[PDB]
């Protein structure tokens, strides 16, 4: 009823637009009141807020313009810098597609600025890469020395300047003005401090105050941003031993086993990582993280059956996209499940908000249709993937192949070109542009394709047959 | 004030070095398509980042050289006081002024000094 109240209950009952809506009322009634203030303050930090230790963006110019692991070329296993490229679809040249995309996956890194340009945007990380990674309160205006001698005032509007407005050196300066207000006996100052270190750039300065935040008083927290400090100085082994220490500390964490599982599969040794997901499991068992990798292991590892249980799982919790529907689909054709197959291929098409999503389950019914026969609809379906996503490199070699089926081989050609041309890392387009050359001459085509097939996937076998009967020809 | 001033300051040029990191990348991409007036805004623009950068080093290494000697001049007091007693005290006045400055307690830091 009363204004302050209502707009405190709106508040917690996470509102954040009727809150301010009412402290905006009552601050321009009263210039003298702070409550409101602080109130109005935290509903626009948290219209917006999203926690810090899983946004990892880093970007192109962290990539290659920043050093900061201490070894250069460490020995095969300790540095972060299964199923073989003829089952499971790839990213590039290694780094198997994976489950559960987060905006801290780096999949890869490129070796030049000029590759990472000239490259597509969103094949580095989840979202486009950057080259960096009226108003309320004015940052200007206020004396940042005054708010840190009142810490009810000063913890929410820090929290407004770091994750509404992203200003990390005002930030920083309230943050070192509030600790030495508290002398450094706080730890929550001490890791937000370490948090505007984190994203200036500074991981040293920054594993300090996590390090101190810890001794003061253990939280999952602190473990996870330790974590993310010490992979950044590309240090697998310590965000390890680390995150042991936590779990002895917290004894069944989930967050903990996820980051475990999570730095084993950066590592890519998947035998640890199905562990560690598999504890998270026996722990959670909701968790959308560990099921979907789990489900995808099972989906390609030739058991489809269990990944379409594991997929089904989450189903039942209310989850409702465009990827778990389509995954629902496949699994259910190739775990010979026909009567659930298609319906969940059209749910996926309705639900999917987006051009590259609609062409992905475009290119998997005609991966079904191409299954059942009838290659005129798989036809079908890969030229409508085409006419949704134009640089679809998958949907151009199936649809070459389909037409060298049929028998127009300068179509196949192209197309494989195409193909090869947008994603080098694939070896598919390659080996087929290197056989139908081969098939009509064209040694010298064949050796540049059947070379760079072996680039790509390096443990192949009819590559290594190409390759050994045209170096044969040459002599 | 040292301490704080040296804070300040290196997370000023920590941003400016991520700035710079950004325009390296953003002269290499203009300088990729040639396009040379935007390849030649971001060299001008590096050019300035780099004065304002060094006139930024200069001034914290002016002031880290007089924290060392406020450093030094500490702790030598403290190695000055303990030196004037001999034996078992010796130690004990050290031990007592480092925890006296570890807490900030510095006037029974020169409690100890005096008589302790």
């Amino acid at each position: 009823m009363e204004p302050l109240l209502l707009a405190w209950s709106y508040f917690r009952r996470r509102r954040f637009q009727l809150c301010a809506d009412l402290c905006t009322q009552m601050l321009e009634k009263s210039p003298c009141d702070q409550a409101a203030w602080i109130l109005k303050a935290r509903a626009l930090t948290e219209m917006v807020y999203v926690d810090e230790i899983d946004v990892d963006e880093e970007g192109i110019a962290e990539m290659i313009l920043d050093e900061n692991a201490i070894a250069q070329v460490p020995r095969p296993g300790t540095s972060l810098k299964g199923p073989s490229p003829a089952v499971r679809p790839v990213t590039q040249a290694g780094r198997p597609i994976t489950g559960f995309l987060r905006p801290s996956t780096q999949s890869g890194r490129p070796g030049t600025i000029e590759q990472a340009i000239k490259t597509p945007r969103t094949a580095y990380t989840a979202r486009p890469i950057a080259s960096s990674s009226g108003p309320f309160i004015n940052l200007s205006r206020l004396n940042l020395a005054k708010y840190a001698q009142k810490p009810k005032l000063a913890k929410a509007l820090f929290e407004y300047i770091f994750h509404h407005e992203n200003d990390v050196k005002t930030a920083l300066d309230l943050a070192a003005l509030s600790t030495e207000h508290s002398q450094y006996k706080d730890w929550w100052w001490k890791v937000q401090i370490g948090k505007c270190y984190y994203r200036l750039g500074l991981y040293r300065e920054a594993e300090k105050q996590f390090k101190s935040a810890l001794k003061q008083q253990e939280m999952v927290d602190t473990f996870l941003y330790l974590a993310k400090v010490y992979i950044s100085l590309d240090q697998p082994l310590t965000a390890l031993n680390l995150f042991k220490q936590g779990l002895d500390k917290f004894p069944g964490e989930v967050t903990l086993l996820c980051g475990i599982a999570r730095i084993y599969e950066e590592m890519n040794n998947i035998s640890s990582a199905t562990e560690y997901y598999k504890e998270v499991l026996k722990q959670d068992n909701t968790h959308v993280e560990a099921i979907a990798c789990i489900g995808s292991n099972h989906f390609y590892t030739d058991q489809p059956e269990v990944a379409l249980r594991f997929y089904r799982r989450l189903l039942q919790m209310g989850v409702y996209n465009c990827q778990l529907f389509n995954n629902l689909g496949l699994c259910c054709f190739y775990a010979q499940q026909y009567d659930m197959t298609l319906t969940s291929f059209e749910r996926a098409l309705s639900l999917a908000e987006n051009e590259e999503e609609v062409a992905d389950v475009w290119y998997n019914l005609g991966h079904v249709a191409v299954g059942t026969g009838d290659t005129n609809l798989a036809h079908q379906c890969f030229r409508l993937a085409l006419v949704s996503n134009n640089q679809h490199a998958e949907a151009y070699n199936n649809l070459a192949v389909l037409e060298m089926r049929r028998g127009h081989v300068e179509q196949a050609k192209a197309l494989l070109q195409t193909a090869s041309s947008l994603a080098p890392h694939m070896y598919e387009p390659h080996f087929n542009f290197a056989t139908i050359s081969d098939k009509i001459g064209d040694l010298q085509r064949s050796y540049a394709a059947a070379k760079k097939s072996e680039a790509a996937f390096p443990d192949h076998v009819d590559t290594q047959h190409l390759i050994k009967q045209l170096e044969q020809h040459f002599a | 004030e040292y301490h704080s001033v040296h804070q300040k300051l290196s997370a000023d040029m920590a941003d400016n070095s991520n700035l710079i990191r950004s325009l390296l990348v953003q002269a290499e991409d203009a300088r990729l398509m040639r396009d040379m007036k935007t390849m030649k805004n971001r060299y001008k623009e590096l050019y300035d980042l780099n004065k304002d950068l060094l006139n930024g080093y200069k001034i914290r290494c002016n002031n880290h050289t007089e924290l060392l000697g406020s450093l030094k001049a500490v702790n030598q007091a403290i190695q000055r006081a303990g030196h004037l007693r001999v034996g078992k005290p010796k130690n004990q006045v050290i031990t007592a002024c480092r925890d006296a400055i570890r807490s900030n307690n510095i006037n029974m830091l020169f409690r100890i000094m005096r008589v302790g």
